[PDB]
């Protein structure tokens, strides 16, 4: 029930040939000193503070910079001569004291955790939150001042020593460096870039949890996904985490099996910015009904594709004209890409019949757990391709292991044009939905060879993992500026096309097709009958670098066992819903971006009454 | 179970953030709540929904229920009203409605716009118009659509009841957008942080009592920026979803609106901002105070502690003044009274504060009850451009009940708490004269003005002795009866000799921040013994004592003129403290001690 801290403002030197800034640390001397010995991967992190819910730290803060600092914690109570921000206390200076600490300036803290400050019933052990400079924010953030802080119920590594969990405080930082007292730009994971951080070990059969700090000066975003590795929040299958502008989430892993794997961000820009890097997994010493194969034949297919089918709107008027209506510089409308069809068996001549429903989309996979997916694939088609899903893990080729010739690992293995090749997708509960799952988590499939352009090109459709007890929307920008087919489309749907130029202001626009299914423009139209009530499989996927806000015109959908508005889409992300739907009329189902849906990016719903 | 019905339009207004310590124009457009179907009056906003702020009203409804709102388009173009759940008929597909036109939507409340038996009481839907869905909102139209379990809201009443809900929403107001492109391309301005629309700290309507939980209804709105993480400073939430989580921040995406419940630490002015460091040096910051109410206290016109003057009035009736105005002033020559029709009175209370009740008197005449009937009250927190004040869900304006004679005493409750620095109360009938003696129940902001315990025997008996003290066969002036009003046999402190550098202890057990002190003399049927004038020192440890100066000056604190009376001096910094001892320094004919301490808890030890 009580917790001193000795804590102080330093600035020192940062990296792993470049930049350096002020940040927290330990000591523990009385008056001024050296004490404080750091472990490896906690990297510019300020000392990670820890209390029970009874306890009080007692944070006695130095300030050694030249940086006028503070000491803001968020989660926990204080009177206001602790919190450490200025505003209107209206107080007397020995109660705006913390809200300033100027340099060369020692003043203390004093924080609490009231029955109420701490972790509810049925969340996590110990809530994750952190504790910051909240005198210039972005000046301070940005310069190296975030500590971990972690509120906690009665068991605790101060009081009941057992505790013997896996725990490490993952830290995704973008820090601005010409936002600092820089008078330029890192982008890391923890204060480390590229991918350094030691740290990072997991024993092969237990699980590990990370303690996630989101930290940023500005609304820029992140997808982080853990190789191989799926997540627990809350209580569901996420497979990717994804943290937002100032987030503090506690999140599972579990790791089977041994090895390195990498942990990154999955959005497009910040590819090389270099938030990343690598957890190891070795074996610690310790005391030193029957389910189905589900069997499709996919293929690799260039058909040409329609964007707009039948609707026109005539004239270079428009603005839609200009997407579609094709012109002296525009293939628009109409260009060749390379989808998944579905055949009817070892050979490939004729397959089952094409979707208005669910368009440029390749065939619909499901399996239960337990269940084993088997996927003859074969390529017609000019380039290598492949098929691989994400959200599975259990992929092998169909009779061995030992993934054939060279490749290190099977999603890079590309199926020549005019082969078949045999895979088996096993299901295992381990990357299949939870009892607080949407008991039917949606994902997808797509061609590795190169994880853009055949998407982009027209590689992708759904797929369901579902647990062992239908309508998709799929939102996805197709950058036709750089399909494979690109070139074709243009020496084929263009005034002799000598005047080429890739680059180019406002053409390149009329080659990215903003799209739900494959379809723009209020084109695809849904019939429902009113009453009959629907899951949908909503993913945004190579729809590039933004989020989205799904829409559905007068509709309320379930998500998660609760009643929304407007769901929200990260990059690949995939989330599946449910419509209670007994409200007739045209309901114009697009995104509640304003931005997009104007770009095409909009379907109808109709709903009416049927007759079974 | 009921039609909720609501009148509601579509206005232009002027907007602003043109502060409160040169300033921009805007013609935005909003929700407003109007009355009949006349939209002739609209609903005065009260102190209840002053925070909605940009705002259109909060439409409420129990589930089983219906909501009907008759839409009037008071505006230049076109509008709609539109939320998710406003479900239709059945066989051209939809609508909008072109300006000085009226739209009506009714529509049953279904489990599928309510909250889950696992949510909380309540569940909150935007409403906004979706003639642009984008630009129908930077120009100024959104509001709040509440949908509550049943019997949940209160009849008649208003709506819920058992907890006070505030409702706040994150947008960036881009005015590049807004149909309203007036005007007084060069490169970039117009940003506005808003909080139910209000940059930097404007949002003004967050009074919150520290026991009842406060349900807050979140909302971000539009552009893919406006990822706005909110915190609230040194309070945590829960949240509804599948089961209850406890978390200290949340992060709103576009459209997502987000109830949670939160039971308010300490009391206090305190703060709401968007975490994301550039978006707040940008306006989210935005208070809200958490007062107790087991602080209510006499403002002091019991006592000339408000001194004479001001007390204002609009006029007067020969002699026969405010000021006289101090309830219980006897003689029959007392308070405040005109004959003149329509009259006022006016109390700067020299600083904002929050006042929770008003008590009102009349006066004797010959034979002639003499009081205030009906009144109603109005105050200002600047001294200007002043306010009505309309408790609790009323109508128009809280009507008031004074006194039915000339001594009865009726004391009415701000239910809701009146924030100002100055309070106006205006009769509306009276016996023959408006006639008015009265105090003002009140605290200061920072809740911490109240009786320490000395006079509550609060503090315990040797937890104060003195520089010594008379005492005889007979008497024992201990220090130990220094008490504020004590009647007792000897009832005071005094000291034997009279000493200038004398001093009274009191031990407070913990740490406690002062407000100020009130001092008091005794009749010993002798004289009138009391202090004049003294000087406070105060300790930490027990034996080092640094005595209280005030700027420069080493504090003369301004001490009694009678045996009687509580005079009571606050303190410059207010001081933090374990050890407090106040110095008679001149007297009258002993030295001679009752009194109080005025404070409360603190950073209780280091
Ligand atoms: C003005 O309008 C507002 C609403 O917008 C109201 O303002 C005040 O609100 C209060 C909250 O409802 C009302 O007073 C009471 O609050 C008490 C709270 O204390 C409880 O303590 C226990 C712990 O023992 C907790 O579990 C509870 O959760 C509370 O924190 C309550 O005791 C009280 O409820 C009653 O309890 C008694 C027990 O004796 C029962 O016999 C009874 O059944 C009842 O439920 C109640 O909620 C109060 O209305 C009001 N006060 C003031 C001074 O303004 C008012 O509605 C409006 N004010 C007016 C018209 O004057
Ligand atoms: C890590 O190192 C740097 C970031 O500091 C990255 O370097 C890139 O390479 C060029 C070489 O001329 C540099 O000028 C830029 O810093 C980067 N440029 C471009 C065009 O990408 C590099 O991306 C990072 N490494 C990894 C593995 O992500
Ligand atoms: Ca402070
Ligand atoms: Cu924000
Ligand atoms: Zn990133």
């Amino acid at each position: 029930a009580t917790r001193r801290y000795y804590l102080g403002a330093v600035e020192l030197s940062w990296d792993y040939v470049v930049y350096k800034k002020t940040l927290f640390v330990e000591f523990t001397d009385h008056l001024f000193n050296i004490a404080k010995p750091r472990p490896p991967w906690m990297g510019l992190l300020g000392p990670t503070i820890q209390a029970e819910v009874y306890d009080t730290v007692v944070i006695t803060l130095k300030n050694m910079a030249s940086h006028p600092v503070s000491l803001h914690a968020v989660g926990v109570s204080y009177w206001k001569a602790s919190e450490g921000a200025e505003y209107d206390d209206q107080t007397s200076q020995r109660e705006k004291e913390d809200d300033k600490v100027f340099p060369g300036g020692s003043h203390t803290y004093v924080w609490q955790v009231l029955k109420e400050n701490g972790p509810m019933a049925s969340d996590p052990l110990c809530l994750t939150y952190s504790y910051l400079s909240h005198v210039d924010l972005v000046k301070d953030l940005n310069s190296g001042l975030i500590g971990a802080l972690l509120v906690c119920r009665e068991g605790s590594l101060a009081k009941e020593k057992t505790q013997t969990l896996h725990k490490f405080i993952l830290l995704f930082a973008v820090f601005d460096e010409g936002k600092s007292w820089h008078s330029p730009k890192m982008h890391t994971v923890n204060g480390y870039v590229n991918r350094s951080l030691p740290g990072l070990i997991g024993c092969h059969r237990k699980s590990v949890y990370w303690h996630v700090i989101g930290m940023g000066t500005t609304p820029e975003v992140h997808s982080i996904f853990l190789e191989g590795h799926t997540f627990l929040v809350r209580n569901h299958r996420q497979a990717s985490l994804e943290i937002s502008p100032i987030t503090f989430l506690t999140a599972q892993t579990l790791l089977m099996d041994l090895g390195q794997f990498l942990l990154f961000c999955h959005i497009s820009s910040h590819q090389h910015d270099g938030m990343e890097a690598y957890v190891k997994v070795d074996s610690c010493p310790e005391e030193p009904k029957h389910p189905k194969t589900w069997v499709h034949y996919i293929a690799a297919e260039e058909e040409d594709w329609d964007y707009a089918p039948l609707v026109l709107a005539p004239d270079d008027r428009s603005y839609k004209s200009q997407y579609l209506n094709n012109g002296p510089q525009r293939i628009g409308r109409k260009y060749k890409k390379v989808r998944f069809m579905a055949y009817t068996d070892e050979t490939f001549k004729t397959r089952e019949a094409i979707q208005h429903e669910s368009g440029i989309l390749g065939p619909l996979l499901y399996g239960e757990v337990g269940d084993t997916l088997l996927i003859i694939f074969k390529n017609q088609a000019s380039r290598p391709y492949n098929i691989y899903p994400h959200g599975i893990t259990d992929v092998r080729p169909l009779y061995s292991r030992r993934l054939p010739k060279g490749v290190k690992h099977l999603k890079d293995f590309p199926i020549l044009p005019g082969e078949i090749f045999k895979y088996k997708w096993t299901v295992t509960v381990e990357d299949g939905p939870t009892k607080s799952d949407p008991r039917c988590l949606t994902r997808y499939y797509s061609s590795f060879v190169n994880m853009e352009r055949d998407l982009a090109s027209g590689l992708i459709g759904p797929l369901l993992i579902c647990y062992k007890e239908r309508n998709v929307i799929l939102f996805s920008v197709f950058d036709e500026n750089r399909s494979w087919y690109l070139t074709e489309n243009i020496q084929r749907f263009l005034p002799n096309p000598a005047g080429v130029q890739l680059e180019d202001p406002e053409f390149q626009a009329s080659n990215i097709m903003h799209s739900i299914n494959g379809y723009v423009f209020d084109s695809l139209q849904l019939s429902v009958c009113l009453h009959e009530v629907a899951y949908w499989y909503i993913l945004s996927i190579g729809a590039q670098t933004d989020f989205l806000s799904v829409f559905f015109s007068g509709y309320t959908f379930k998500h998660k066992m609760v009643y929304e508005d407007t769901l929200t889409l990260f990059p690949f992300s995939g989330e599946t819903v449910f419509m209670s739907m007994e409200n007739p009329g045209l309901w114009i189902l697009g995104c509640h971006n304003s931005d997009f849906r104007n770009r095409g990016m909009t379907a109808l719903l109709k709903v009416s009454s049927c007759d079974k | 179970k009921k039609t909720r019905h609501y009148f509601i339009a579509a206005v232009e207004r002027l907007w602003d953030y043109g502060m409160s310590s040169s300033v921009p124009q805007f013609k935005k457009v909003v929700f407003q709540e109007f009355t009949d179907g006349s939209f002739t009056q609209p609903l005065y906003r009260g102190e209840l929904n002053e925070h909605l702020g940009l705002l259109g009203p909060y439409i409420r409804a129990e589930v089983e229920d219906n909501i009907m709102v008759t839409f009037r388009n008071q505006a230049s173009r076109p509008y709609s009203f539109y939320s998710s759940l406003i479900s239709y008929e059945e066989d051209p597909r939809k609508n909008f409605v072109k300006p000085n036109e009226t739209k009506t939507y009714f529509w049953k409340v279904q489990h599928h716009m309510a909250p889950t038996k696992d949510e909380f009481d309540c569940k909150a839907w935007a409403y906004f118009s979706d003639v642009d869905l984008e630009k129908d909102v930077h120009s100024g139209l959104i509001g709040p659509l509440l949908v509550c379990h049943t019997n949940t809201l209160n009849p008649a009443h208003g709506r819920q009841v058992t907890v006070q809900e505030f409702a706040l929403f994150f947008t960036i107001f881009d005015e590049t957008k807004s149909w309203y492109f007036t005007e007084n391309t060069f490169k970039e301005n117009y940003r506005f942080h808003a909080i139910n629309g209000y940059i930097m700290d404007t949002l003004p309507g967050l009074v919150m009592a520290q026991d009842q939980r406060i349900r807050w209804y979140l909302l971000s709105m539009g552009s893919n920026e406006n990822i706005h993480s909110i915190h609230f400073s040194g309070h945590v939430f829960t949240v509804r979803k599948k089961e209850e989580y406890k978390m200290a921040l949340y992060n709103l995406y576009p459209g997502v609106f987000e109830t949670v419940e939160m039971l308010p630490s300490k009391a206090g002015i305190w703060r709401v901002e968007c975490l994301i460091g550039e978006h707040l040096h940008a306006g989210m910051s935005t208070l809200f105070l958490v007062y107790s109410n087991k602080c209510q206290t006499p403002l002091g016109m019991a006592s000339g502690h408000i001194r004479d003057f001001q007390i204002t009035a609009s006029g007067q009736y020969g002699q026969w003044a405010p000021k006289l105005a101090r309830l219980h002033y006897s003689g029959s020559i007392n308070a405040w009274s005109t004959k003149e029709p329509f009259s006022w009175i006016k109390v700067d209370l020299l600083a904002p504060m929050i006042i929770h009740g008003i008590k009102t008197q009349g006066a004797r005449q010959k034979f002639s009850s003499l009081y205030i009937s009906q009144f109603i009250i109005m105050y200002s927190l600047d001294g200007k451009k002043w306010q009505t004040y309309r408790g609790n869900s009323t109508g128009t304006l809280m009507v008031f009940f004074g006194n039915v004679d000339s001594s009865g005493i009726k004391h009415n409750i701000f239910n809701p708490p009146i924030i100002a620095r100055y309070i106006r109360l205006h009769p509306t009938h009276y016996s023959i004269r408006s006639t008015l003696r009265m105090e003002l129940m009140g605290c200061d902001l920072n809740s911490c003005s109240m009786p320490l315990g000395m006079e509550s025997k609060a503090i315990s008996d040797a937890q104060i002795t003195a520089s010594s003290y008379f005492t005889n066969m007979f008497a024992t002036w201990s220090p130990s009866k220094a008490r504020l009003h004590l009647q007792g046999r000897s009832n005071a402190w005094r000291p034997q000799v009279n000493n200038p550098k004398e001093w009274l202890q009191v031990d407070f057990q913990k740490t406690m921040k002062v407000t100020g002190v009130t001092t008091q003399g005794v009749k010993s049927l002798l004289t009138s013994m009391y202090v004049k004038e003294f000087l406070i020192s105060s300790s930490q440890d027990g034996h080092q004592w640094t005595l209280f100066f005030q700027n420069g000056k080493v504090k003369v604190f301004q001490g009694n003129q009678d045996s009687f009376t509580p005079v009571v001096n606050s303190l410059d910094p207010p001081l933090l403290t374990r050890y407090l001892r106040i110095h008679p320094q001149s007297w009258v004919h002993q030295i001679a001690l009752r009194m109080e301490v005025l404070g409360c808890e603190a950073q209780d030890l280091y």
